[PDB]
């Protein structure tokens, strides 16, 4: 799988 | 007595944890005097996560298009730069909270204190290493980006990893309080994995120490070994090599304990060819490799129970 | 993803923590409005310890006789009582960093949060649980006498244990904050031992459910247990008995995951009588047994990485 | 032995 970017959704 | 995976006293952090929005997407940021540093994937939407172009995305944004929360007030940001994978975004306020601090870029093997954080609001705080392969084991869910980790002396923060991303292996990836990542990751969503790790020599005989001081013994053995006979030993079972400075480090731990390094390193190597035989060493069924030296004289009696 | 022990942030408690001297005596103490609460062996000196009266002890005592010190700041004491094993000092200052808070007695099985305090001074921070003996296993020194323990929601700290004493063995006993000890103990220094203690089964059975939630199924079996069963496999064990209110209490953790309650049951037993098999469950080798099942929906993610 | 309560000297 990918690397996630851990930010938040808005 | 007692011997816990003891963190910092989070306060002085957690008076300058902020919420960062750009359009969509929010993390945490770090206010800092007049600065708030946070993380550059803010900038990044869904459709750009894969292979985001940072300096392009970011000149399309003007300064009125970063929102920073700290708790209910709202940060006017008056200045935006970006520094590798950190942006930072000038504030007009500076934090009546800011700490005495220090950015620090520490060496695989140290600990520190990490305090989650979500929408700008701390969550929990647990101690952490910097893994051999640039990882560490946190525990981090979606809106943890931006969460720091640190370390303190003498009512100093020493900031040290900014949370960036998860690998597909559970482990994290994050940068120096500079953007710097540790380890040779990036912020993109791509194809990325943690090299192989290796368990932390040093740390491991400074928990047995611990263990000593706290009045354990049983590892112990009448046996000593050449450092380079170690060694051999140690690359066997995926140990780092143990170096003539970490044998320097340990000498604190070994004159309070009265055994010499090398004799621990012996007590080590037969734990590790024999195994624990069903016994436990500081309540834990595993060699723990999460204390450095410093961790074990800051948190044990400088008494040894013999 | 990741799993630790996670404590709460400490810094609405850091902003509690005083010193309370009497004489040659210093401790820890814990400002919140007017009142500063310590444990009242305060009033002893090494001579009075093994069978101190502290009503006798204390009427002997004024309220200029407490120096209590807040940092650099010193605190006048206007008032003074004893209520169980701890003192209530009435001080001229109302501390404006006192946050919303709670006493609360916790049950055994149950964890919390130890900001471990040295002269007033907070020195580290990690997770706890009451033992089903009423001790816990935390990582005290001397001077540590009067540190607190606690849980955060909603910005409410509710204080649920204050640091007294150590045991023969190296656990640690102590008080909720009016002053009761839990457990059998007596704040002097005479032959105590904790009862003979067990693991906290509910807990267990959580902690399998978040390695399930973070992806780990290799534990699970294709048998279930009757609740009776079960018990009868658990005590053999040292495990406390399993009852329907805490097979409800895991009701969300088994919704979540798909796993019946005592299908992990059988799973633990399956687990207790195999062993592990020299493999590890969320980087442990041994069953956790200090994570409640509240721990685990606060800290893992609500989506099972199926 | 005996327990230990945990107070400080100063």
């Amino acid at each position: 799988t990918s690397a996630v970017l851990q930010s938040g959704f808005r | 007595s007692g011997f816990r995976k003891m963190a910092f006293p989070s306060g002085k952090v957690e008076g300058c944890m902020v919420q960062v929005t750009c359009g969509t997407t929010t993390l945490n940021g770090l206010w800092l005097d007049d600065v708030v540093y946070c993380p550059r994937a803010v900038i990044c939407t869904s459709e750009d996560m894969l292979n985001p172009n940072y300096e392009d995305l970011l000149i399309r944004k003007s300064n009125h298009n970063f929102l920073v929360q700290a708790g209910n007030v709202q940060l006017r940001v008056i200045g935006h730069s970006m520094q590798n994978c950190v942006l930072k975004l000038k504030v007009d306020t500076a934090n009546p909270k800011t700490p005495k601090y220090k950015f620090v870029r520490i060496q695989p093997g140290q600990t520190f204190s990490v305090l989650a954080c979500y929408n700008g609001s701390p969550s929990g705080v647990y101690q952490c290493a910097m893994r051999p392969n640039f990882t560490i084991k946190g525990s981090f869910l979606n809106g943890s980006c931006g969460s720091v980790g640190f370390n303190i002396d003498y009512d100093c923060v020493s900031f040290c990893y900014m949370h960036h991303m998860e690998l597909p292996t559970g482990v994290h990836a994050g940068t120096d309080l500079e953007g710097n990542f540790y380890g040779p990751f990036v912020d993109r969503q791509t194809a990325q994995a943690a090299g192989t790790d290796t368990t932390i020599t040093v740390n491991v005989l400074a928990w047995l120490y611990a263990a000593v001081i706290n009045g354990d013994r049983w590892f112990l053995n009448r046996f000593t070994t050449t450092l380079n006979d170690f060694n051999l030993v140690a690359m066997k079972y995926n140990y780092e090599p143990l170096t003539q400075d970490h044998v320097d480090i340990l000498g604190p731990l070994s004159a309070q304990t009265g055994i010499a390094v090398l004799d621990m390193c012996a007590s080590l190597k037969e734990l590790l060819q024999n195994g624990m035989n069903g016994r436990t060493i500081l309540g834990s069924a595993l060699l723990e490799d999460e204390f450095t030296p410093f961790d074990v004289v800051r948190q044990c009696s400088g008494v040894t129970f013999q």
